[PDB]
């Protein structure tokens, strides 16, 4: 749902 | 005892030597020779022999022999004879302390994989052996024993926690703790690494000793060794999440030490430390324990949000401006990601209270001349946005223009992070007069959608999609430019960015709605979409987003989509059909046919339901000419919840229009629909209720038999307060619709559902669904007033939730209110509400 971000953890 | 024969041994050694050749053909051929010789019963035994007895052989050859023995174990251990298995076990335990660290590492993994492949009860003496061997006077045996022990604990924590081998941990945990004192740093690192595996499991052998554990852990805190500090930080993170009570008395000192570690010179130690801030911010006590440390913590976290030199080099940010492995490397978690996330959650918990600490830093970073510092400042301003918006607003009139300038900065990284930050402030931007901030923002964002740099393109598309979601109808005057640039993007983009471009276009359709239905927009947007649709084959996974995008377009365009409907529709059917066919084939013979990807039929049903929704009655002449009905029936017969959900959605849409062709299949649908309802697969149950509502309101009074079988299930659903609000609201809506079309079966049940029915439907905004549901409840009360005597307050609340309803609905409410005020009570009920609602009741 939520868009890519700069502090996204791999394996959202 | 066992012995090798000399020529066989020598041939095996020659193969191991040749395995080190750079020639891939030599590698392949000797791998083939080895795969053949694996047939020999004692081949693996010669292999361990080379690893262990031929100390004279060079260490690379020995190491590779061990590694390939490990592979043979993982593949074939279950068919090894007992003799060679015993030889392997005994011999590798005899050489666990060999001098070379490489040999000792290979033996460690060999022992670990032997123990993991078999059950520990297949090698019961292993743990006592390793425990007793830790007490070695020789260093190397001790070190190898502890290493293999660490690997075993990491791979096999649960089996060790089981009764398997009589609670071994009850002796091991005291042993490991005793070795926190050991002189060698490597041994201490192994000890903490082993103990850490049993914190999150809350293993009794450890939780019986947490006092000693934390005492020795603090005694160990001052270690020089980076590995020891890494593992100590990891242990404290886990203990915070689990046994927080014990850490709490020492929380001030732990916080100070962990901040010191957050500033550690080693990047791994720093990362482990940052995990502490993330996990602490999740504990309820954080907003009371950490406040005193904010002025020392925020500057650290902020300072950690700069790129490392390695990231700058990998990102090529150093280069002037006049791939997949790059992403692999960048994306991976690191100090920058973790610091930013920690600051984000700290913002969420402290809100305006955190602003006076960070803002003086931020107003220095934002206008710094070093581009790395400016970039970190942009990231800081974007991170705290979500939690700190209410206190940040006064500065947005000053910051947003400068961010809009930064969207034109020379460095690509600055541009991308600026896009993301402006996305974070999209809502406030939209709240302002459009010409002042929104129009400049979207102009610059669209100019960046066509940026030279691909990550800038991705950031721009994400930011613009979020901005569209905030803007909604505000976009419409600029829609020509939005469409022009996006359809141009199709002519430029590449597959990795094309899916986020689909996200942008689908969001545009969703947010703009029917305003998108103009001939110029249609003939501008559709040709490229159908070009991609013709390009993709049915098997292409890239087809999922496209259809997921196209559905939105199809609904937004409503009847304007009609010229492009038929070829889409047809294909959309075939897809699901295919997936059904293979699926049942796979069910008949799983070896002959693999299970097909359910996503194709799921997205096909979604697109087809949206297409029916958009086109209304115009889709009748297609569904009449299709097997579609049977197919979706099977989709709701399928056990998988997603396809059931999608098929019930399609049933509801084909019931909104073209019900006349669905009707003969109701006798087949209704039993399984009602049966599927109650088990409450949340989304599936929700769509099932909604479909029942549609089909009931379509059927009318003729629905006689299908009401008993669904009504009991529905009131059972209403009996469950654990139901999510959407599901319960739709349950109440459909209860009302059923009460409208077929009151006689619903007559007993008013007392059971009226209260939650009120409390749910009071928060839905007066649409036809609510209209028909209230019509139903009015019918029900007219049929049985006795069922609501003790609940008229809820009826009054529900009726008051309507804001200026239709005249006939208003009259129904009015007449029934003037009914049960006669049939004091009505005055007292109306007195329960504030002035607006009571006034509405009086006016009615």
């Amino acid at each position: 749902m939520q868009r890519p971000g700069p502090y996204d953890r791999p394996g959202a | 005892e066992w012995k090798p024969d000399e020529q066989g041994l020598q041939q095996i050694l020659q193969l191991l030597k040749e395995s080190q050749s750079p020639d891939t053909t030599i590698q392949r051929t000797v791998q083939q020779k080895l795969e053949q010789l694996n047939q020999y019963p004692d081949f693996n035994n010669y292999l361990i022999f080379v690893l262990t007895k031929l100390k004279s052989e060079d260490e690379p050859t020995r190491s590779l022999s061990g590694l390939i023995l490990k592979n043979n174990v993982k593949a074939h251990f279950q068919n090894f004879p007992n003799g060679v298995t015993d030889f392997i076990k005994s011999e590798c335990l005899n050489n666990i302390g060999d001098s070379s660290p490489l040999i000792r590492a290979t033996v460690g993994i060999l022992i670990t994989t032997i123990a993991s492949k078999g059950e520990l009860q297949n090698w019961p003496d292993l743990l006592p052996k390793l425990c007793s061997l830790l007490d070695s006077e020789d260093y190397n045996t001790c070190e190898g024993a502890f290493g293999a022990l660490q690997k075993i604990c990491e791979d096999s924590a649960e089996i060790l926690d089981s009764d398997v081998l009589d609670r071994p941990l009850n002796i091991m945990i005291p042993k490991f703790l005793q070795f926190f004192k050991h002189s060698s740093p490597k041994i201490r690192s192994h000890a903490v690494a082993c103990v850490n595996q049993f914190i999150i499991s809350r293993t009794q052998a450890l939780m019986l000793h947490i006092d000693s554990f934390i005492e020795n852990l603090f005694a160990l805190a001052g270690d020089e060794e980076p590995e020891v500090r890494k593992n100590v930080c990891r242990a404290l993170v886990m203990l915070l999440e689990v046994r927080m009570d014990r850490l709490l008395p020492h929380m001030h000192n732990i916080v100070e030490y962990m901040l010191q570690r957050t500033q550690d010179q080693d990047e791994n130690v720093a990362l482990e430390a940052c995990e502490f801030w993330l996990t602490l911010a999740e504990q309820p006590i954080c907003k009371d324990v950490l406040v005193r440390h904010l002025p020392k913590l925020i500057p650290v976290l902020v300072n950690g949000m700069k790129y490392s030199d390695i990231d700058i080099i990998l990102l090529k940010g150093d280069v002037e401006e006049d791939e997949i492995d790059d992403d692999d490397t960048i994306s991976d978690w690191n100090l920058r990601k973790c610091s930013a996330a920690a600051l984000d959650v700290l913002a969420n918990v402290y809100r305006d209270e955190l602003l006076p600490h960070i803002l003086p830093l931020l107003k220095e970073l934002l206008f710094h001349h070093e581009w790395v510092v400016k970039e970190s400042g942009i990231l800081v301003l974007g991170a705290i946005a979500e939690g700190c918006m209410q206190g940040m607003i006064p500065y947005l009139p000053e910051l947003i223009p400068h961010l809009i300038q930064c969207l034109s900065d020379k460095k690509a990284l600055v541009r991308s992070i600026t896009c993301w930050t402006l996305s974070r402030y999209a809502h406030w931007v939209v709240s302002q007069p459009p010409d002042t901030y929104l129009k400049p923002l979207m102009t610059e964002l669209l100019k960046r959608i066509l940026d030279s740099n691909k990550r800038v393109q991705e950031a721009a598309c994400s930011a613009f999609a979020t901005l569209e979601e905030e803007a909604c109808t505000e976009l419409v005057p600029y829609l020509a430019y939005i469409l022009d640039t996006l359809v141009f993007a199709f002519s430029k983009y590449q597959h990795k960015n094309l899916l986020i471009l689909y996200d942008a276009i689908g969001t545009l359709a969703d947010s703009v709605g029917h305003h998108l239905n103009k001939p110029e927009y249609i003939q501008m947007l559709m040709p490229p979409l159908i070009q991609k649709w013709n390009m993709l084959k049915d098997e292409d996974k890239d087809l999922f987003p496209l259809l997921e995008c196209l559905s939105s377009v199809a609904t937004a365009l409503q009847s304007g989509f009609l010229p492009y409907c038929e070829p889409v529709y047809q294909r959309c059917v075939n897809l699901v059909q295919k997936t059904l066919a293979q699926a049942m084939l796979n069910n008949a013979q799983p070896d002959q046919y693999e299970a097909p990807d359910k996503d194709f039929m799921i997205v096909a049903l979604d697109l087809l339901s949206g297409l029916a929704e958009g086109l209304g009655g115009n889709i009748e002449q297609l569904v009449a000419r299709s097997n579609i009905l049977t197919l979706m029936y099977q989709c709701m017969q399928d056990k998988m919840p997603e396809v059931r959900q999608s098929s019930f959605a399609l049933l509801g849409d084909l019931t909104k229009a073209c019900f006349q062709h669905v009707k003969p299949c109701i006798a087949d649908f209704m039993p399984i629909l009602g049966t599927n309802l109650n088990p409450e697969f949340i989304s599936v149950c929700n769509n099932a209720t909604w479909a029942i509502g549609e089909i009931s309101i379509q059927m009318g009074i003729e629905m006689q038999p299908y009401i008993p079988m669904v009504l009991h299930q529905l009131v059972e659903i209403i009996n469950r307060p654990n139901t999510p609000k959407t599901l319960l609201e739709n349950t109440a809506i459909t209860i009302g619709r059923l009460g409208y079309v077929c009151p006689q079966e619903v007559a007993p049940m008013l007392q059971q559902f009226i209260r939650p029915w009120c409390t749910s439907l009071r928060n839905i905004r007066d649409n036809e669904e609510k209209d028909s549901a209230f019509r139903g409840i009015c019918t029900m009360i007219s049929v049985n007033p006795s069922g609501v005597i003790q609940d008229f307050i809820f009826f009054c609340d529900a009726v008051a939730s309507w804001i200026n309803p239709k005249d006939d609905l208003r009259d129904m409410f009015c007449k029934i209110l003037h009914g049960f005020k006669n049939q004091e009570n009505w005055r007292r009920f109306s007195d329960q509400f504030p002035l607006p609602l009571k006034e509405r009741l009086a006016a009615f």
